[PDB]
């Protein structure tokens, strides 16, 4: 946890419905947007933690 | 209607959920007291 990396992603165009529909997910939290509107939006340097 | 465990997760008003979204959802305006218990006791698919 206190090593984590950042993996800037940009200039991507990916289905954002499979990152739901993922069944081995065990729960879907969303914070800031709707997750059905995640299609829609625009982004700017995506970031990946984990 | 039962679901297997992850009910309460999916079962509000106004709550997202893959078997919530996709048979039946509650209005957004609603009004009703939903219970649940588990009935494993009554290996059967």
């Amino acid at each position: 946890v206190y090593a984590w990396n950042r993996k800037r992603i940009s200039n991507c165009v990916a289905d954002y419905s499979v990152l739901y529909n993922s069944a081995s997910f065990s729960t879907f939290k969303c914070y800031g947007v709707s997750p059905t509107k995640l299609n829609d939006l625009c982004f700017t340097n995506v970031y990946a933690d984990s | 209607f039962v679901i297997r465990g992850d009910e309460v997760r999916q079962i509000a008003p106004g709550q997202t959920g893959k078997i919530a979204d996709y048979n039946y959802k509650l209005p957004d305006d609603f009004t009703g007291c939903v219970i649940a218990w588990n009935s494993n006791n009554l290996g059967n698919y």
